[PDB]
RNA sequence: UUGACAUUAUUGUCAGGUGGGGAGUAAAGUUACCACAGGGAUAACUGGCUUGUGGCAGUCAAGCGUUCAUAGCGACAUUGCUCGGCUCUUCCUAUCAUACCGAAGCAGAAUUCGGUAA
């Protein structure tokens, strides 16, 4: 069965499904750059994604690297006080990015 | 004027003032123009081919006939072979899976030609992270005896206990431990080899967090530590073999220079065997170093490579 | 995993012909579009091989092969192979000339052969001695006057059209191997007034 | 840290004697490097006699590996063989399997061995023997259980499966 | 191109630009699809508006583009002449 | 199994490490990591569907909040980066052309947008 929610993968994909036999993950649908906003300081600042962390609705899905609603993720913060992790807002299997606010 | 190259530092690269200080004093503006503008090229591409499985004149042909442009290194070993052009995958070659080689950098290389490991004896090892150099230990040896390997990590074993049966070293004590403690635990007649438990940490094109995440209570603690294990290596034998990978003076040339003097019974014998420019005197207000020639040293732009120090202890009784 | 389905006829022309690109350190390739015979030119040839491209069309550049993306009939792109290509002589020439067909196909296969000796005269100028020419072009009215020139020019000159080609399409993939490389070249011979100059009546 | 009982070796020489036949004797008998066999938390090591004799010192917290680790014991009792014992085990094979050069990176992502790859095998394989897997240079893959013998193998249609994949050295990027 | 630039399509003023591109696509695409359809033209349906509104805007991008004339690779003259009549950075800003 | 000491390789002591191997006071928890066989529970009904302007966070902010802006919701804007194809009949307009108009630096020609229009 195929996945068709968006999905952020690690840069170690090429052999690391151990444990996901036949769980098809299009390139299409995997969105590297979450569009984060900053709270206290309301500039948005389009970092790439590091890390998904907690997915609730499936703990399969964190395992997975789905990014719906109420997502917690690990933000880059190469080009730069601030917040390593930020939460999700949007449904990206609906409008185009996606949109989240840091911690 | 100083202050000038101070604020094109650390606004320029974004760096520490702290560590832009450290490390420009009697330190030459084209000595500035070699370590500061060498941060940009980031590990260039050696390897480690392991001369168990193949020997390396049989894996030239290997990489070759995949379309790999292979040179050797200077004069040290033809085992080093820098990597300019290749489309096939850099990690997922059949042969790096097989243990015919280990992607490694040019700095992982020399704290192991300057030991000298022999037939039938035991190495002993304290910090050996991804496993990479025991490699070099255990392939040397040509799998006789004993080898130790050990680092500080639960978490970082997996790179070992992958590393070690991909390479097949057979023999391989790999065993997680508290380094301080570790002469109560057995205390092995023979060599022992120690790298690089460091907070000056040199070349920060691998890792961005020292230029700017370094401050004085780092340089306290770390020195003190990998001074105490000094102490214990001192008190396992045999060749004492003790680096680091970083230039600042706190971490080499002021942590060996200690245990020179806190024991009569160690000798500095000529480190490295092929080439790396000679060790300094006065260490800004520091003591009278004449003992302390042959421990090398390595720049990033002298030569291609990854800024780092070794030094090789003899003991007698 | 290649880039377009012209790939698969030079890999299979070098098996039919002693695997000359092999051998080859350096190759000019010419009208490539897609990179389905620079791609084929890196597998084949030896590791830094420096292999030049030359197309019509701009677009982007391929790890490990050089690439200039102009026109073909003009002197400027020929003073960019004399940009480069002067203290080297390439080992083969590549010719992969197609136009945009759909226009009578009396035309679609003269503009090809017209096209065939103005890529010959990139060769006969930039080739070393007793390399080769390997050249997409239409069966014809103009081919056995091709064929002709080519046999004058060159040592031994074969017509293939191998498999995995179209089957339908009036390709011709002729190599001519071995180059005379003169010091005398007969310069009403190699333009294209005299070539397609009809054969007189019956 | 520990040393195997009567039936706990037996478990193991006999999963040994499933892909190396009764060329097991050069296992065991060397005399210069005897080579003894422990095992740490429920997992087989293969080392050197010395240098597990001198690791003794070792805590069994402490301890992470041992050399070469063949594999390990299951909750219900049988044995698993890892990929890390290819190093002795093809050294000393008995049932030997090539592959091509263009079917490589399909059975170095886990799926099986088809029959798309025609040439020299080995022979006198029976249907449920253990084969080793070599991909040139001879260069050891893997692990396998045979689907068929050498003689239906050979008349047979390209898609079907001649061994069935047990372990391979694809392992090594997890 | 020569000496004179009368022949330039319009340049609609980017509330109006968006009214012309996005009612294009209202008008010219089909507009009516049921939820009880195949979920294949369900999205072949969208994909088509997508497309084709991408389509209005780049042809309407390119007429502007290609219309107005290349400063600095026309004539000294008038490369200086559009310079003083029109600020030349902000021109090509 | 390592060090120290003595015998001055061999042997002793002490000290350091392991030690359900023996003496004394086995197997079990877990599982949405879950892979295969079995038992359950339904999936897949225009409840006028569908079209051109995204999403997330903030800035305003008509009012309503049980009084009411400091229990909170809040439209248009705005600011943040970014299965295909051959042939015919009839119908629809969401019209490419033909007909007539309106706006447009629309000198003329040519054109762009828009309206009526099948």
């Amino acid at each position: 069965r195929m996945i068709t929610k968006h999905t952020f993968v690690g840069e170690g994909f090429t052999r690391r499904p151990v444990k996901m036999e036949r769980i098809i993950r299009p390139s299409a649908l995997r969105q590297k750059k979450a569009n984060v906003t900053h709270p206290e300081l309301g500039v948005t600042v389009f970092l790439p994604i590091l890390a998904v962390k907690k997915n609730p609705q499936s703990p399969m899905y964190t395992q997975l690297g789905v990014l719906t609603k109420g997502t917690i993720i690990e933000v880059n913060v190469s080009e730069l006080v601030w917040g390593k992790y930020a939460q999700v807002t949007n449904e990206p299997d609906r409008d185009g990015c996606v949109n989240a606010v840091l911690l | 004027y100083v202050d000038r190259l101070l604020k094109d530092i650390c606004e320029y690269f974004g760096y520490t003032p702290f560590l832009a200080e450290k490390l420009f004093n009697l330190f030459s503006p084209a000595e500035a123009m070699e370590f500061f503008e060498a941060n940009e090229i980031a590990r260039p591409i050696t390897i480690r081919t392991n001369t168990l499985k193949t020997r390396r004149r049989d894996l030239a042909q290997t990489l070759v006939n995949r379309g790999v442009n292979l040179q050797p290194i200077g004069s040290w070993t033809k085992v080093g072979l820098q990597i300019f052009d290749s489309q096939v995958p850099i990690g997922a070659t059949p042969e790096y899976l097989a243990g015919h080689y280990i992607l490694q950098a040019a700095s992982s290389f020399l704290p192991v030609i300057a030991l000298d490991p022999h037939e039938n004896e035991r190495i002993l090892d304290m910090a050996a992270a991804p496993g990479g150099k025991t490699t070099y230990i255990s392939a040397m040896m040509k799998n006789t005896g004993c080898v130790f390997a050990n680092d500080a990590n639960k978490s970082r074993t997996k790179s070992l206990i992958a590393n070690i049966h991909r390479l097949g070293c057979t023999n391989t004590i790999v065993c997680n431990y508290d380094a301080r403690e570790f002469p109560k635990v057995i205390g092995g007649f023979d060599r022992i080899l120690l790298d690089a438990p460091c907070s000056g940490t040199g070349v920060i094109g691998k890792d961005q967090s020292v230029k700017v995440s370094r401050t004085e209570k780092d340089f306290i603690q770390i020195p003190h530590l990998q001074k105490q294990l000094l102490l214990s290596a001192i008190d396992s034998v045999g060749v004492i073999v003790y680096s680091t990978c970083s230039v600042a003076v706190e971490e080499d040339e002021a942590v060996i220079d200690y245990a020179l003097r806190k024991r009569p019974n160690v000798k500095l014998v000529d480190t490295g065997l092929a080439i790396g420019k000679e060790a300094f005197t006065s260490y800004r207000g520091k003591k009278f170093h004449p003992s302390v020639k042959l421990a090398r040293r390595y720049y990033p732009h002298t030569y291609n490579v990854d800024g780092f120090f070794v030094a090789k202890f003899q003991k007698i009784g | 995993g290649y880039r377009a389905r012209s790939s698969f006829k030079i890999i299979q022309i070098n098996e039919k012909y002693g695997h000359f690109l092999e051998k080859s350190k350096v190759v000019i390739d010419l009208c490539a579009a897609p990179g389905s015979w620079c791609q084929v030119a890196s597998k084949l040839c030896p590791v830094n091989s420096l292999i030049i491209g030359v197309d019509i069309v701009p677009m982007k550049p391929m790890p490990n092969v050089i690439t200039f993306q102009s026109d073909i009939t003009t002197e400027d792109c020929r003073s960019k192979l004399r940009g480069y290509m002067k203290t080297w002589k390439a080992d083969t020439v590549l010719h992969d000339g197609a136009p945009n067909v759909g226009l009578g196909w009396v035309q679609d296969a003269f503009t090809q052969s017209q096209l065939t000796l103005q890529a010959l005269k990139l060769a006969v100028e930039n080739l070393v001695v007793n390399g080769t020419f390997v050249t997409k072009i239409f069966r014809s009215k103009d081919y056995n006057k091709l064929i002709w020139v080519f046999q004058q020019l060159f040592e031994k000159v074969e017509a293939t059209k191998p498999p995995a080609s179209r089957n339908v399409s009036a390709e011709i993939f002729v190599v001519c191997k071995g180059f005379k490389a003169p010091k005398r070249l007969d310069p009403r011979l190699l333009d294209p007034k005299e070539v397609f100059e009809e054969l007189p009546d019956g | 840290m520990r040393q195997l009982t009567e039936e706990e070796t037996k478990v193991v020489f006999e999963k040994l004697a499933g892909y190396i036949g009764r060329n097991i004797s050069f296992l065991v008998d060397n005399k210069e490097l005897p080579h003894v066999f422990r095992l740490q938390k429920d997992r087989v090591y293969y080392v050197p006699d010395h240098v597990a004799k001198l690791a003794t010192s070792v805590a069994r917290p402490n301890l992470m590996s041992l050399g070469i680790c063949l594999g390990k014991f299951t909750k219900t009792g049988k044995f698993r063989l890892h990929i890390t014992s290819l190093t002795v085990l093809a050294k000393h094979a008995k049932y030997k399997i090539w592959i091509k050069p263009n079917g490589e990176m399909p059975f170095l992502y886990g799926n099986h061995v088809l029959k798309a790859h025609v040439g020299k095998m080995s022979d006198d394989i029976p249907e449920h023997a253990g084969v080793i897997v070599f991909a040139m240079n001879d260069v050891p893959l893997g692990f396998g259980v045979s689907a068929k013998s050498t003689s239906e193998s050979r008349n047979m249609q390209p898609t079907g499966i001649v061994a069935f994949r047990q372990a391979d050295i694809g392992e090594y990027l997890r | 191109m020569q000496l004179s630039w009368k022949d330039i399509p319009t340049v609609a003023p980017a509330n109006d630009l968006l009214d012309i591109v996005l009612n294009r696509t209202q008008r010219k695409t089909p507009t009516v699809i049921r939820p009880g359809f195949k979920i294949t033209r369900i999205r072949a349906f969208y994909m088509r508006k997508v497309k084709y509104t991408g389509e209005g805007f780049v042809e309407k991008f390119e007429d502007i583009l290609k219309g107005f004339p290349n400063i600095n690779d026309v004539h000294p003259f008038h490369r200086d002449l559009m310079d003083t009549l029109y600020e030349k950075n902000h021109y090509k800003i």
